[PDB]
């Protein structure tokens, strides 16, 4: 008949959380407050990522309801903590700044976008003080009541000069599982976020994911096969997000062209801050290019795309996002080190019916970033001495629908968000945990009762 | 056949039940190696001892269950019927091991209770009856 | 008899020789679960590779000793009276096991030394003898 | 004779054939007992946690090849003579352990991969086989 048996080793998982640990690979060397990033603590990847595609198996996925993104997520942010630790604290900086123009290009083709602050220094002596002076981005400082200006995050967070030697270049990152855990690969193609994913393998641990910080516009992120896929939980709901993921990387191209000068100013005993001590060089405007007609082809494929899930009788609109905090309200992202904010309206600007030359974007520099959407916490970039040029892949887009009043056949769509798990779940969508359960019980003739 | 780790997966129970070792290797991946807080080093310690942890909870369900020569225990008691009773073709001509333990998860703590307790027992003090001639 | 984790204390100790596995199953709590440096954290880590530390020190001393089949390890060499020589009764029908560590409590380290040496190595190199014919 | 732990490293195979337990005794130092981060501390948890890791890393091993009655495995299948065909007098008589481990090296992964494969395998269902009748 059928009688009881015990196995051990029996290939048989359970949907579990579990932590994961970092992998990577040696080359842990930068120039701006420890390391790479945090990735030099990491144990080193093996040299073969083993693989294997599991035949016959399907297991349904939840891109939405994952949780190694929001371990992947607390991570991040503590590492970026860490290597905010250690190094020097700018708190006597919050002073009243003596703040004039900088007189750009007569009349203005840089409108200043930068002013010129002379203020009041303690010194190496806690003792008779000094006067310096620094260029600061008149995008991080705010008036009161020449006139006095301040840092903006003062009133409200602590600021922590990163030093200088980790870098912001993501790199690579392998998360890795303990022993006893396995880590699953939708092979799928065509796997539309969740569901039953019929083609998969099991990995020891995943490829490198460049963690990269970026709003409205996925970076250097994973590409798509054969389609551009669109991710969402319920695109029927308006309150959720839209997730295109690209065959085609889009260049862009963005750079800052001035030679700048790091001034270095004591605020002693030991401690130096890395302020603009001029700009020289061709003073153009910060931007991106990008190639107009692939970009336009490729939304098309997109327009395709969003019909599928809306009918061959419909008009899409594509307008910039609707305003707002400064951190939604444009492709910000991280850069050679610097931080770029975009301005996006020149990408989401055109209405489609249901049947070289290059975009510029004019982006401006942040210094103060606030990361994470926290507050009460303020990192701030040193000037990047040199000039930046910088190239991407745009490969995914993140959108918000606003429709469902008088819906029939014109749909607009903006792009924005602000919650970089978003990011994350784009590349870990095809990913999931699970727990090892090698003891068995089942019946063969093998006989015990009870 | 080496399938490799899980590569039983997508399989009959009985043709997984040749490559149950592979799943065995892992359970410690060797070399791991995985330095102040170091985020990442809480996780890497914290990792080895969920691990080893893991490993043992189990082993120690075997070492009551006492067998330790793993893999297959056999006793000649009947086994009780009434636990989603099915066919043997049900099982191995219709069923891999992800499909069975969907079935099989509502009896589990009961089979381990009986497999723990009554052989046991009952291999115990028999020993020490025949310790005597 | 379901006494419970030391539910055969206060018995004599052929009654506890039946209640073994109780206190056995204790020995991880299974799903104990026991995040910065947390106090209570620490203590959760230092508590758990306590126990597995704590549970391997004896598992090894029982791999010496070995049996590994617990619970019984029954040979045919005789014993030392010597070691507070008593009756059959005066063990069975007049103690239970907290009274009999007060007296066992200082021949602990001597036995461990002639259980290890002498019957693994009689019992070995004989088996290397048999591995001939 | 009791040379102590390695004391027979010194001295032909045959002769540390019979001094195998006094190696693994050191395997726990018993009282080690190795409070906030405390350099020293951290290292403490780290050693240990090395040294159960390490443990039951061959422990496992040793699962796998099933044995668990250790330091003696034999089985009645010949061996092959490619890996570094050598004499017995050349062993015995002309080796000890440390320049034996010199010479095999290279084929320990070879020989896992079959010890663990081969007699697993073959041993097993064959008890499937007389579960029957
Ligand atoms: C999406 O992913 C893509 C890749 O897939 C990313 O693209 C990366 O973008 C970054 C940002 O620019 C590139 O890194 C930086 O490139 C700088 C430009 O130098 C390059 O061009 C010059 C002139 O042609 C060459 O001479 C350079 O080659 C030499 O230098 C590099 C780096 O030192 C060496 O590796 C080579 O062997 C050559 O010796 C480059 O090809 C470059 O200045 C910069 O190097 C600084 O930064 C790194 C890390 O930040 C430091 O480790 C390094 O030591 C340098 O920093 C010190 O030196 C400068 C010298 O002046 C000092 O000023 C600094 O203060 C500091 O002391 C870095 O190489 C990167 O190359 C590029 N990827 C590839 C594959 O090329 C995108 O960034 C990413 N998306 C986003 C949004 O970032
Ligand atoms: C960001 O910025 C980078 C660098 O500025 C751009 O990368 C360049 O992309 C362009 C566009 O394709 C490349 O230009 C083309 O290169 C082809 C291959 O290069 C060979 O030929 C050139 C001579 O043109 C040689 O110098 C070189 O050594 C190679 O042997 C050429 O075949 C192309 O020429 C053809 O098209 C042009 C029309 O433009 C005709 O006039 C020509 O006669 C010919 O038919 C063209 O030159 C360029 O090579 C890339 N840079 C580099 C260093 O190679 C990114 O495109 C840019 N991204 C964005 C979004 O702006
Ligand atoms: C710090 O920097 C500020 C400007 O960035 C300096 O402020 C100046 O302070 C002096 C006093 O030391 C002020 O002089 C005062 O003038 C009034 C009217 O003339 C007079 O009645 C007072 O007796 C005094 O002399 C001066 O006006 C003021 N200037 C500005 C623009 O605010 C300050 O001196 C610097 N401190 C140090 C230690 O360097
Ligand atoms: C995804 O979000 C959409 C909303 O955009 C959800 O649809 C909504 O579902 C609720 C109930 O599930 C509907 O409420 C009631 O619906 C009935 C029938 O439509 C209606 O007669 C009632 O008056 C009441 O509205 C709601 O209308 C509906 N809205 C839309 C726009 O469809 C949908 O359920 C979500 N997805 C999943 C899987 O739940
Ligand atoms: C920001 O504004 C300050 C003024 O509040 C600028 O500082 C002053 O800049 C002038 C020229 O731009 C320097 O002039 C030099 O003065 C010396 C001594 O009087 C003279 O011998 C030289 O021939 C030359 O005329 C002056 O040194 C400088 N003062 C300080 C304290 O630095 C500053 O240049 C502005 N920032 C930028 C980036 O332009
Ligand atoms: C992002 O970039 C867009 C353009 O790509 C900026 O929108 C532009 O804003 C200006 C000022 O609001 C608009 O000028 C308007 O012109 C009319 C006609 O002369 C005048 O009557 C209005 O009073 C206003 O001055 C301009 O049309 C508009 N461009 C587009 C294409 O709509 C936008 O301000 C930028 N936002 C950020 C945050 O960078
Ligand atoms: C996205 O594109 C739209 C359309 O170009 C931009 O909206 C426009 O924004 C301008 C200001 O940036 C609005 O001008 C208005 O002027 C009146 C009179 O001075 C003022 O009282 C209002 O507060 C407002 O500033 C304009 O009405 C508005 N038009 C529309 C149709 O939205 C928007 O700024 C662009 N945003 C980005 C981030 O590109
Ligand atoms: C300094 O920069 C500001 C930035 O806009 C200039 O703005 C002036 O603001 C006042 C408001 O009180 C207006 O009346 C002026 O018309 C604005 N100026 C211009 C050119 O638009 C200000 O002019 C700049 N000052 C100098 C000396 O360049
Ligand atoms: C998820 O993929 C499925 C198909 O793989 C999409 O449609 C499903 O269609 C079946 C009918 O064959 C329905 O029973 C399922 O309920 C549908 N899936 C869902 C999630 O509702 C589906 O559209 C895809 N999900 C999204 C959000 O696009
Ligand atoms: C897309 O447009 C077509 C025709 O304009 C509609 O007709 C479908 O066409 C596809 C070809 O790709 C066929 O596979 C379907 O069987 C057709 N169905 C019907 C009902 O005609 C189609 O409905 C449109 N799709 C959407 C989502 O509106
Ligand atoms: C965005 O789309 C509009 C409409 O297709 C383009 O046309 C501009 O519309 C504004 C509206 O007031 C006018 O003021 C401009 O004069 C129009 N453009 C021109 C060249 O005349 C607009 O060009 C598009 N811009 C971007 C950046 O996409
Ligand atoms: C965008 O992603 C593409 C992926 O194709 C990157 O292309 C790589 O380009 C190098 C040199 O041109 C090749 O050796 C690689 O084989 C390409 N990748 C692949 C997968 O084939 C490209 O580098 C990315 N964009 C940027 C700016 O680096
Ligand atoms: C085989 O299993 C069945 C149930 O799966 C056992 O039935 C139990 O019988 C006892 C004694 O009357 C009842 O107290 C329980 O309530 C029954 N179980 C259920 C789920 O109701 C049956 O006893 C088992 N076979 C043997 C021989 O004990
Ligand atoms: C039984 O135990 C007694 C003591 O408990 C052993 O007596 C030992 O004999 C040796 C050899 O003469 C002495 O060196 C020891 O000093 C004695 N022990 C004590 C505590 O003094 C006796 O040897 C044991 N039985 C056997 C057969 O060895
Ligand atoms: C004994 O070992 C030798 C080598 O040490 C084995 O030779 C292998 O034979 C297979 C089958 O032809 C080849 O694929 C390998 O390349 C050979 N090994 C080497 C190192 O080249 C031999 O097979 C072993 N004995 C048996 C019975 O298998
Ligand atoms: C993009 O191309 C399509 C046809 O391929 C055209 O209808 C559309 O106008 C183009 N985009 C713009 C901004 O002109
Ligand atoms: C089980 O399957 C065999 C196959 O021949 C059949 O004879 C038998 O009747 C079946 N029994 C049950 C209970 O399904
Ligand atoms: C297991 O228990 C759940 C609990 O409701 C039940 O839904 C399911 O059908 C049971 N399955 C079997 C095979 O007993
Ligand atoms: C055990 O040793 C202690 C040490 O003085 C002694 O007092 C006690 O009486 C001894 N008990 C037995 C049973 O040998
Ligand atoms: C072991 O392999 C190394 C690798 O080159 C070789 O030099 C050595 O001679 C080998 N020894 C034996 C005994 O095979």
């Amino acid at each position: 008949n059928l009688w009881v048996t015990v196995y051990y080793g029996v290939p048989v998982w359970k949907d579990a959380e579990t932590t994961l640990f970092c992998a990577s690979d040696a080359k842990a060397y930068e120039t701006e407050k420890h390391n790479v990033w945090a990735t030099h603590a990491c144990v080193p990847t093996d040299p073969n990522p083993q693989e294997i595609h599991l035949e016959n198996v399907t297991e349904e996925f939840n891109m939405w309801k994952n949780n190694m993104v929001e371990q992947m997520h607390t991570d991040i942010i503590s590492l970026w903590d860490q290597s905010l630790k250690p190094c020097v604290k700018l708190t006597p900086l919050c002073v009243t700044l003596q703040c004039t123009n900088v007189t750009n290009n007569i009349t203005d083709d840089m409108r200043g976008e930068l002013k010129n602050c002379s203020f009041n220094m303690t010194t190496e002596l806690r003792d008779k003080k000094q006067k310096v002076y620094s260029l600061f981005y008149r995008l991080d400082v705010v008036q009161i009541n020449n006139k006095e200006y301040r840092l903006i995050n003062c009133n409200t967070s602590a600021i922590t000069q990163a030093c200088p030697k980790v870098s912001f270049e993501p790199i690579p990152i392998h998360y890795c599982a303990p022993a006893g855990f396995a880590i699953l690969k939708c092979k799928d193609k065509k796997f539309n976020g969740t569901g039953p994913c019929p083609s998969v393998s099991t990995v020891q641990c995943t490829h490198g994911i460049k963690p990269v910080v970026s709003t409205q516009l996925l970076l250097n992120g994973s590409l798509a096969e054969e389609e551009v896929m669109i991710r969402s939980e319920n695109i029927t709901n308006n309150a959720k997000n839209i997730l295109v993921q690209f065959n085609t990387p889009v260049q862009i191209n963005c750079t800052r062209p001035n030679n700048n000068t790091r001034k270095s100013i004591r605020i002693g005993p030991g401690q130096a801050f890395y302020a603009t001590g001029d700009i020289i060089g061709d003073i153009r405007q910060a931007h991106c290019n990008v190639s107009k007609a692939t970009w336009n082809e490729t939304l098309g494929k997109v327009v395709k795309q969003l019909r599928k899930h809306f009918g061959n009788n419909t008009i899409i609109r594509f307008a910039n996002s609707s305003g707002g905090d400064l951190e939604v309200t444009t492709h910000s992202f991280n850069c050679g080190g610097e931080f770029f904010y975009c301005n996006t309206s020149g990408l989401f600007n055109s209405t489609w019916i249901s049947n070289n030359d290059s975009i510029t974007l004019p982006c401006r520099i942040k210094q103060i970033i606030n990361m994470w959407q926290r507050i009460g916490q303020a990192m701030y970039a040193p000037p990047i001495q040199g000039v930046i040029r910088c190239v991407s892949n745009i490969t995914g887009l993140i959108l918000t629908r606003d429709g469902g009043s008088t819906n029939s056949t014109t749909e607009t769509f903006r792009p924005g968000g602000g919650d970089m798990r978003d990011n994350w779940r784009s590349e870990l969508y095809k990913y999931k945990v699970v727990k090892i359960e090698p003891l068995g019980v089942a019946p063969t003739r093998c006989k015990r009762r009870v | 056949v080496f399938l490799g780790f899980l590569g039983a997966a997508g399989s009959t129970m009985g043709a997984a039940s040749m490559t149950l070792t592979v799943q065995a290797r892992n359970l410690l991946s060797g070399i791991v190696q995985q330095l102040k807080l170091t985020v990442w080093g809480i996780k890497q310690l914290q990792a080895r001892v969920l691990a080893v942890e893991r490993y043992l909870r189990d082993q120690q369900l075997l070492g009551i269950w006492g067998c330790s020569g793993k893999l297959i225990c056999c006793t000649n008691v009947p086994w009780n019927s009434s636990w989603s009773n099915r066919n043997l073709s049900e099982i191995w001509d219709n069923m891999t091991w992800l499909q069975w333990d969907k079935e099989i998860s509502n009896y589990t703590q009961i089979i381990y209770g009986l497999l723990e307790e009554s052989q046991n027992q009952q291999e115990k003090n028999e020993q020490d009856l025949l310790a005597l001639d």
